C-alpha cells in the first residue's frame, strides 16, 4: 500500500539545476523520514540525505551538502530534491525512499535517471521484429520490437500492457556511432499461437514523452 | 563508518548455499539490536529491503534468506540459491548519521550449459521506407555467456557495421540472451541476397547458421 512515485527521467544541461519529486501515498506522509539515495550507472548506492517531513530538519552526506536541497510539501504528500549546478558526475539514478524510524529504508521509489548532457532529447522509432519461418525453433517462435535512435536513456518496454512477461528479454541499450541509443525487446511464444494471440510492444521514453504501442504480426 | 563487503562477486551452483559478509569499521550493536540492514537489487529495479536489524526478515521475503552477526561482522546467507536470487546485495548501517552502504556483492548462478536457440529477423518494411535496414540476430537462452556471432552477406564476412548486447542472467532460468544487429543502408541491403548470422557457443559442436534470402 506504500507507494513512492518519482518524476520521469530527463536530460539536464551542464550548469543547470533540476528539481526531482517523489509523491507518497498509502501512509501518513509526516509520520516517516524521507531519504534520498544516488546510484551512478553501473555503481553502488550512496546516501544523499534525509528530511523529517514534520519539522523540515535535514542531514546530508557531506559530499552532497552543497549539491542537494531537500524540501517537502506537507499538503501535497510530496518530497522534493533540487540538485544544483550539475556536472557529469551527477548523471545517475536518484531514488527516494521512506525510512522506518530513521534506520532501514523500507519502501523505494522507482528512481529518476538524470543525464547531464548538452545533447538534445530525441524520442525513438519503433519497428517490429516479426515472427517468420526464420525465427522458429523447436516449435517456438521469436518476435520483438527494435527501439532505435533515442536519447538519453532510458527506454522501457512492456508487452501486452504488462500481461506478457514470461520469456521477454529487453536488451541493454547500445550506444550508436551517432551518439543515440538503440535496443530491442524480444519474446518467445508457441508457434501454434501466432494466428490466435495478439502481441503488442509498449515502448516508453519519458525524457521525450514518447509512448508507442506496436502490434507485431507474422510477416 | 565504512562497510566492506566480500566477496565482490560470488558464483554459486543452483541450490547451493551462498554466504556473503559485511564488515563495519566499528561496532553497530547495542545490548538489544544490531543496526545493519541488507538490500537486494535485481536488474532494472530499485533496491528492496530483505533483512532489517541483522536478522529480522522483511514481510514476504522467502525463508531461505537469513542474516546473522553482531558488533562489526555480519553475514547474509541463502540456504539454497534459486534463479530469482540473481541480484546485487548491499549492506547498510543505521548506527548513526550518516548511514553508509557496502560496495555490494554480485551473486552469479553457475547453471547447466545450454546452447543458444538462434533466430534472424529481416528489416521491417516500415524501417526500409526510412532509408536504413537493421538485421537482427537473436541468440536466446544460453549458458555460459561466451558466444561468437559473425555476419555474412552473400557469403562475405562482415566487419564494422554490427553491434551486440547481452542480457543479465535471467531471473527464472539463469540463462543469457544476446542480440547482434547489422545496420546497412537500404541501397546496400537491396544489393545483396543472403543474410546470415553464424553462431559459436560451447553448447554446440559446430557453428550454427541462421539465414534468409531477401525477396
Amino acid at each position: 500500500q506504500v507507494q513512492l512515485v518519482q518524476s520521469g527521467a530527463e536530460v539536464v544541461k551542464p550548469g543547470a539545476s533540476v528539481k526531482l519529486s517523489c509523491k507518497a501515498s498509502g501512509y501518513i506522509f509526516t509520520s516517516y523520514y524521507m531519504y534520498w539515495v544516488k546510484q551512478a550507472p553501473g555503481q553502488g548506492l550512496e546516501w544523499i540525505g534525509e528530511i523529517n517531513p514534520s519539522n523540515g530538519d535535514t542531514n546530508f552526506n557531506e559530499k552532497f551538502k552543497s549539491k542537494a536541497t531537500l524540501t517537502v510539501d506537507k499538503s501535497a504528500s510530496t518530497a522534493y530534491m533540487e540538485l544544483s549546478s550539475l556536472r557529469s558526475e551527477d548523471t545517475a539514478v536518484y531514488y527516494c525512499t521512506r525510512s522506518d524510524g530513521r534506520n532501514d529504508m523500507d519502501s523505494w521509489g522507482q528512481g529518476t535517471l538524470v543525464t547531464v548532457s548538452s545533447a538534445s532529447t530525441k524520442g525513438p522509432s519503433v519497428f517490429p521484429l516479426a515472427p517468420s519461418s526464420k525465427s522458429t525453433s523447436g516449435g517456438t517462435a521469436a518476435l520483438g520490437c527494435l527501439v532505435k535512435d533515442y536519447f538519453p536513456e532510458p527506454v522501457t518496454v512492456s508487452w501486452n500492457s504488462g500481461a506478457l512477461t514470461s520469456g521477454v528479454h529487453t536488451f541493454p541499450a547500445v550506444l550508436q556511432s551517432s551518439g543515440l541509443y538503440s535496443l530491442s525487446s524480444v519474446v518467445t511464444v508457441p508457434s501454434s499461437s501466432l494466428g490466435t494471440q495478439t502481441y503488442i510492444c509498449n515502448v516508453n521514453h519519458k525524457p521525450s514523452n514518447t509512448k508507442v504501442d506496436k502490434k507485431v504480426e507474422p510477416k | 563508518i565504512v562497510l566492506t563487503q566480500s566477496p565482490a562477486t560470488l558464483s554459486v551452483s543452483p541450490g547451493e548455499r551462498a554466504t556473503i559478509s559485511c564488515r563495519a569499521s566499528q561496532r553497530v550493536s547495542s545490548s538489544t539490536y544490531s543496526y545493519m540492514h541488507w538490500y537486494q537489487q535485481k536488474p532494472g529495479q530499485p533496491p528492496k529491503l530483505l533483512i532489517k536489524y541483522a536478522s529480522n526478515l522483511e514481510s514476504g521475503v522467502p525463508a531461505r534468506f537469513s542474516g546473522s552477526g553482531s558488533g562489526t561482522d555480519f553475514t547474509l546467507t541463502i540456504s539454497s540459491v534459486e534463479p530469482e536470487d540473481f541480484a546485487t546485495y548491499y549492506c547498510q548501517h543505521s548506527w548513526e548519521i550518516p548511514p553508509t552502504f557496502g560496495g555490494g556483492t554480485k551473486l552469479e548462478i553457475k547453471r547447466t550449459v545450454a546452447a543458444p536457440s538462434v533466430f534472424i529477423f529481416p528489416p521491417s518494411d516500415e524501417q526500409l521506407k526510412s532509408g536504413t535496414a537493421s538485421v537482427v540476430c537473436l541468440l536466446n537462452n544460453f549458458y555460459p555467456r561466451e558466444a561468437k556471432v559473425q555476419w555474412k552477406v552473400d557469403n562475405a564476412l562482415q566487419s564494422g557495421n554490427s553491434q551486440e548486447s547481452v542480457t543479465e542472467q535471467d531471473s527464472k532460468d539463469s540463462t543469457y540472451s544476446l542480440s547482434s544487429t547489422l545496420t546497412l543502408s537500404k541501397a546496400d541491403y537491396e544489393k545483396h541476397k543472403v543474410y546470415a548470422c553464424e553462431v559459436t557457443h560451447q553448447g554446440l559442436s559446430s557453428p550454427v547458421t541462421k539465414s534468409f534470402n531477401r525477396g
